[PDB]
RNA sequence: AGGACCGAACCGACUAAUGUUGAAAAAUUAGCGGAUGACUUGUGGCUGGGGGUGAAAGGCCAAUCAAACCGGGAGAUAGCU
RNA sequence: GCUCGCCGGAAGACCAAGGGUUCCUGUCCAACGUUAAUCGGGGCAGGGUGAGUCGACCCCUAAGGCGAGGCCGAAAGGCGUAGUCGAUGGGAAACAGGUUAAUAUUCCUGUACUUGGUGUUACUGCGAAGGGGGGACGGAGAAGGCUAUGUUGGCCGGGCGACGGUUGUCCCGGUUUAAGCGUGUAGGCUGGUUUUCCAGGCAAAUCCGGAAAAUCAAGGCUGAGGCGUGAUGACGAGGCACUACGGUGCUGAAGCAACAAAUGCCCUGCUUCCAGGAAAAGCCUCUAAGCAUCAGGUAACAUCAAAUCGUACCCCAAACCGACACAGGUGGUCAGGUAGAGAAUACCAAGGCGCUUGAGAGAACUCGGGUGAAGGAACUAGGCAAAAUGGUGCCGUAACUUCGGGAGAAGGCACGCUGAUAUGUAGGUGAGGUCCCUCGCGGAUGGAGCUGAAAUCAGUCGAAGAUACCAGCUGGCUGCAACUGUUUAUUAAAAACACAGCACUGUGCAAACACGAAAGUGGACGUAUACGGUGUGACGCCUGCCCGGUGCCGGAAGGUUAAUU
């Protein structure tokens, strides 16, 4: 649940976090994991692409499954488990031809509790079906793009996509951003919303909380010198500039959406 | 205090050595013109 | 097998010294100067074709060369390859 | 338990005195701060000059930085000494 | 040579990196050495580095590099697939003693071990570029069992003391032994075993995974240390004989126990937390193609092989980085005694040094210290500097508070030594003996011996008992920043930067955004509870009015308006 920490010192006075009694306290499973070293932002010309990344936790990736195309076998919850590498937690399932795969995990899914993929599985949460199939209003999550490709939408911690429509060869979905979005009937989604929606609650409580999570400190332009930001220079403290990014865009409320070949699939912008 | 130069002869071949030079046609050159000079030590391998 | 030229060619010379001599005559060892190439078996086979004795075992050493001035000149003798060759207790070259 | 406390190693550098053709092109002595962490350190690797990197001082990039070093344009130009 | 002094968690010892002959011996003192020099890391000559087990090489991979084809690019070239390199990581094996002027886990002595190739003998299903297991992994904490090691006792050898005493409850010294091999202990983990079946492991599998029965209820894995052996050996205080004053040869006593005890081992363990903690090979195992009474595999025995390169010496330094024989810098390992919490500190051991100019004198003045009448901040920009406080146990402790703090608040008392309680206590350890048995590295009882606080009472010395070294000054009001951190290497450490938190805004994934003529890459193997940018800066109470100007967002009737025609 969500626990606040005594004030024992000022770095813990004001943590609050977010423990998970039932996640299983062992190693994870070894077959279904990889290395990933870390970039620190780099990317292959060696450059800072991405600021603000670097040091953190060492992690292993878990193999999860977002294709959910094991049709027709169905699985049994073994264990939830904590992933380093997203918000959600993953659950271990076992197929009953002895093979085992992640998942992301929903809100309810309790060990023990079974699920299924396929056309013709049952309308209850932890089980992938087409969208066709699918109920209109239902509440889904892992939503495919492309047919095959893999779930895609809704896939953080406490999220999930609505149903709102079905027409033709095509279904209607709510985002969480709040954009109305078509995507062809026949990709897959997952009943009910994502687990961990007590994610968000946390609280940090001290720099260094952030600094375990990979995150470098931020620079705020205005502290810099002309040379190195737009906001730059000053005797004192002085802005008298239109707030632009480190780059010279104008960053409170300029659009940067220029995709014409996805424009047709979108029904209403986020707003 | 602590220097500039602290030596360390596997960096210093993997960076100033005969086959680092050969390895890009910048380096060939460097050897070129070091070769034309007559320098008795075209690299730091010897 | 190992050829008759190659063995006439890694043999040097006897090393000569108070070291030397002290294993002579205390672990009836010899020392030799042998090729900068040659391998122990090659010096094994060479001493026994060509002073017809018995050896069990061959320990070799490369010994570096000094660097010296001759008239503020810098110079600097050659490397060479030292062997200690131990006989069979009952040889005596 | 803890970016918890006192305090050696270790990391740093607040004050004073000395030195200032120095023992030292940044140190010594007496004190001083952190000392399980946003810690410190070995080895190897990557980012290249209007470029890098920067918990941001225009700091650092080989005792060199409001644009490194080396060679070249080059005997730049100099109504100035 | 004999005294004196200094370090002793180093100023001792051993390595890595780096250096390269500085190592040892003989010889010389021109130059070098901040002086002399017979000396030297100086000159000259000669000598010296011995490996199947140490390291490299080698097999395997990380970050990253290169990269057949490929994709991209005026050219040069960039990226990258298959691959192939790349340790700072994974992978077989040796110890003790002796010896040189200089090497030694390398040589010698003794005793071992590993891998591979052959050859026989016996038995037999072998086979991979494929499958599975394993290798294989965090932080913190706690305890138990041990050992290294130390102390004391016992034992053995020696001594009977330059000055009162010293045949004893006295003094000095020694009391050491490895790998390997056998055993399998404290502890840790784990239910085994046999059938039958199966949408899984790209195909197959007897292997792994899954499912259903029966059955046994103890079987397996791992594991420090001890014990035995290794070892009737070696070593050993000394004693005896000598060159020749360096050291040579022979012999050789005791060689036990108790207690204390690691930061080392069991332990890659166990408990717990969240920030969720490499890879590949060696290794074990399963089969496919294939070979099929051949190969190949297993076991026993014999034999052969284990190449090549490093190995001297310095290594917190006169040998490396600093132009110097330079108060500087430099990663790892070892870790004795007394006191102490301690790897602080003081004095010492082992060991190493006295820092490559000295001799006098005892002016001013400068540097580093000690003490100071009376006063006590009057000094000064400012208590700068100095002085002072300082330990342990106990008593006691305010405003305020986010209820944790403030707090070691403040302040005070006791502190040595001797005796008794108690010829050494509480506690710890624990022999002999006795008993039991699923009989031995076992259990129960038992207390010898060893070790051993803390307290009370009484006495006693000094001016002073936390006596040295070591070791908080304290309190009150207020500005700023919440806090821990970061910063101008070399005049600025702060109120500056960051920060957790807050808000605005962009981004629907081939995301926005960034590096790139591009291909690509990062964001991210992430998906709006996510990611980028911007401002503010814990927390509490809050965050008012203005859209005229500039910017942004939306609109598209009208005016104006490019190439083009
Ligand atoms: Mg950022
Ligand atoms: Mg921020
Ligand atoms: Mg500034
Ligand atoms: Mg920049
Ligand atoms: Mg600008
Ligand atoms: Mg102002
Ligand atoms: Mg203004
Ligand atoms: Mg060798
Ligand atoms: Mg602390
Ligand atoms: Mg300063
Ligand atoms: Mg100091
Ligand atoms: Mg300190
Ligand atoms: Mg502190
Ligand atoms: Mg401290
Ligand atoms: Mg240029
Ligand atoms: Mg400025
Ligand atoms: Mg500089
Ligand atoms: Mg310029
Ligand atoms: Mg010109
Ligand atoms: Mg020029
Ligand atoms: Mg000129
Ligand atoms: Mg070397
Ligand atoms: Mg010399
Ligand atoms: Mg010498
Ligand atoms: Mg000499
Ligand atoms: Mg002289
Ligand atoms: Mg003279
Ligand atoms: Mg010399
Ligand atoms: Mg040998
Ligand atoms: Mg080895
Ligand atoms: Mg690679
Ligand atoms: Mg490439
Ligand atoms: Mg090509
Ligand atoms: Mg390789
Ligand atoms: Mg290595
Ligand atoms: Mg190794
Ligand atoms: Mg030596
Ligand atoms: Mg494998
Ligand atoms: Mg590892
Ligand atoms: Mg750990
Ligand atoms: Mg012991
Ligand atoms: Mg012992
Ligand atoms: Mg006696
Ligand atoms: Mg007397
Ligand atoms: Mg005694
Ligand atoms: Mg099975
Ligand atoms: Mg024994
Ligand atoms: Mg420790
Ligand atoms: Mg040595
Ligand atoms: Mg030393
Ligand atoms: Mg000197
Ligand atoms: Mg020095
Ligand atoms: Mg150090
Ligand atoms: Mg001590
Ligand atoms: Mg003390
Ligand atoms: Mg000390
Ligand atoms: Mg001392
Ligand atoms: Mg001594
Ligand atoms: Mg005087
Ligand atoms: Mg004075
Ligand atoms: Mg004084
Ligand atoms: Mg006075
Ligand atoms: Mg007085
Ligand atoms: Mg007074
Ligand atoms: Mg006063
Ligand atoms: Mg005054
Ligand atoms: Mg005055
Ligand atoms: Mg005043
Ligand atoms: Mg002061
Ligand atoms: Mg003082
Ligand atoms: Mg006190
Ligand atoms: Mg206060
Ligand atoms: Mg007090
Ligand atoms: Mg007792
Ligand atoms: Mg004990
Ligand atoms: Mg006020
Ligand atoms: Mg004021
Ligand atoms: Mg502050
Ligand atoms: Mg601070
Ligand atoms: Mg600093
Ligand atoms: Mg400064
Ligand atoms: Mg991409
Ligand atoms: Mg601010
Ligand atoms: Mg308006
Ligand atoms: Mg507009």
């Amino acid at each position: 649940a969500v626990v606040k920490c005594k004030p024992t010192s000022p770095g813990r006075r004001h943590v609050v976090k977010v423990v998970n009694p039932e996640l299983h306290k062992g190693k994870p499973f070894a077959p279904l994991l990889e290395k990933n070293s870390k970039s620190g932002g780099r990317n292959n010309n060696g450059r800072i692409t991405t600021r603000h990344i670097g040091g953190g936790h060492k992690q292993a990736y878990r193999i999860v499954d977002f294709k959910r195309n094991k049709d027709g076998i169905p699985a049994v919850v073994e264990r939830l488990e904590y992933d380093p590498n997203r918000s959600a937690n993953i659950a271990l399932v076992l197929y009953k031809d002895g093979e085992r795969r992640y998942i992301l995990a929903p809100k309810g899914l309790k060990a023990g509790d079974q699920i299924q993929s396929g056309v013709d599985a049952a309308i209850k949460p932890g089980n992938t079906l087409p969208m066709r199939n699918i109920p209109v209003g239902s509440t889904v999550h892992n939503v495919e793009m492309k047919p095959g490709k893999g779930g895609q939408l809704a896939r953080s911690a406490g999220t999930y996509v609505q149903i709102v429509a079905r027409d033709g060869a095509y279904v209607t979905l709510r985002l969480r951003s709040g954009e109305m979005r078509k995507v062809e009937a026949d990709c897959r989604a997952t009943l009910g919303e994502v687990g961990n929606a007590e994610h968000m609650l946390r609280v940090l409580g001290k720099a260094g909380a952030a600094r375990w999570r990979g995150v470098r400190p931020t620079v705020r332009g205005t502290a810099m010198n002309p040379v190195d930001h737009p906001h730059g220079g000053g005797e004192g403290r002085n802005f008298g500039k239109h707030p632009v990014t480190p780059w010279g865009v104008q960053t409170k409320g300029k659009k940067t959406r220029s995709n014409k070949r996805t424009d047709k699939f979108i029904v209403r912008r986020r707003s | 205090m602590k220097r500039t130069f602290q030596p360390s002869v596997l960096k210093r071949n993997r960076s100033h050595g005969f086959r680092a030079r050969m390895a890009t046609k910048n380096g060939r050159q460097v050897l070129a013109r070091r070769r034309a000079k007559g320098r008795a030590r075209l690299t730091v391998s010897k | 097998m190992i050829r008759e030229e190659r063995l006439l060619k890694v043999l040097r010379a006897p090393h000569v010294s108070e070291k030397a001599s002290t294993a002579m005559e205390k672990s009836n060892t010899i020392v030799l100067k042998v090729a900068k190439d040659a391998t122990k078996a090659e010096i094994k086979a060479a001493v026994q074709k060509l002073f017809e004795v018995e050896v069990e075992v061959v320990n070799t050493l490369v010994v570096k060369g000094k660097v010296k001035r001759h008239g503020q000149r810098i110079g600097r003798r050659s490397d060479w390859k030292k062997a200690y060759v131990t006989l069979k207790e009952g040889q005596n070259l």
